[PDB]
């Protein structure tokens, strides 16, 4: 096992509603160990669901991603709980018992802050204040 | 058996921006696929920045009827057509079996947009700031015509 895990984590947030369909969660995380265990699988559990992990070409890099709807995306503070393949194989247990999910105690958790995701004016500002001096035209020559 | 699909999730490659390239493999086998290798070595680093995932990933093990997705987020240094490439998979389909080679699919050939382009294109905050800029022309005569008027009206 990881003994002493030490984490850097970085995360990257979709920001624009318009060029995207969906909000994409990035989250790399540089993963190290005092016994130098290399090469582990994690897990990562967000909000009760469950994404896959992958490892990194560098040893010790780490990547989940999920998407969420726009509207699910709300902003806040989303905590991504990783587990080992231990805890992993009891989280799955206890879900399938419908037993107390929060009893397992995580890996290590990350917290990623999300933010949360003219020319016919133009004209027509143009377009009323000249209809309105023209008004005042007829009304001046009248 | 490992099926993939290789998906460009961006409307619109441009220079210099964020393009983000899914990977999805399902195992529609009967038995666990072993020791995944994905590997996609189409994007060079001299015309491709990576900024996040990876182009080279393993997966020790998929099961059966299970599914996984992987996601690199790389940046276009160069505009012009690109010809987005199968990745290739490999995997073990039995245990001491022979490595199995697949590809995934190919989004074929996409038009990546010069950054001043997509902005000729797609440029909002302009009209924003330009509509201040036209007042100016018209304060003087503006103020003085109804001062006038009041004064004889």
């Amino acid at each position: 096992a990881c003994l002493e895990p030490q984490i850097t984590p970085s995360y990257y947030t979709t920001s624009d509603a318009v060029i995207s369909t969906e909000t994409v969660f990035i989250v790399e995380i540089s993963l190290t160990c005092k016994n130098r265990v290399q090469n582990m699988a994690l897990y990562a559990d967000v909000g009760g669901k469950q994404f896959p992990v992958t490892r990194g070409q560098d040893v010790g890099r780490y990547q989940v991603s999920w998407s969420l709807d726009h509207k699910s995306a709300h902003a806040g503070t989303y905590e991504v709980r990783f587990f080992d393949e231990e805890s992993y194989s009891l989280l799955r247990k206890a879900q399938r018992n419908n037993e107390d999910i929060s009893i397992i105690p995580p890996l290590f958790t990350v917290s990623v802050d999300h933010r949360g995701t003219t020319e016919v004016l133009a004209a027509a500002i143009g377009l009323v204040i000249y209809y309105l001096a023209f008004s005042a035209k007829s009304h001046i020559q009248a | 058996r490992l099926l993939a699909s290789k998906s460009l999730l961006n409307r619109y490659a441009v220079e210099g921006r964020d393009l983000t390239l899914q990977y999805n493999i399902y195992n529609v086998g009967s038995s666990a696929a072993l020791d995944v290798e994905l590997s996609d070595d189409s994007f060079p680093p001299e015309d491709f920045g990576i900024v996040s995932g990876m182009l080279n990933v393993k997966w020790d093990r998929i099961a059966p009827a299970s599914n996984v997705s992987h996601t690199v987020v790389l940046r276009p240094l160069k505009a012009g057509y690109f010809n987005f490439t199968s990745a290739t998979i490999t995997y073990l389909a039995q245990e001491d079996g022979p490595v199995v080679i697949g590809s995934t699919s190919a989004p074929g050939q996409g038009g990546i947009l010069a950054q001043r382009e997509f902005d000729r294109r797609f440029s909002f905050l302009d009209w924003a700031a330009f509509g201040v800029m036209t007042l100016p022309s018209i304060g003087i005569p503006l103020l003085l015509w109804y001062s006038s008027k009041r004064k004889y009206d």
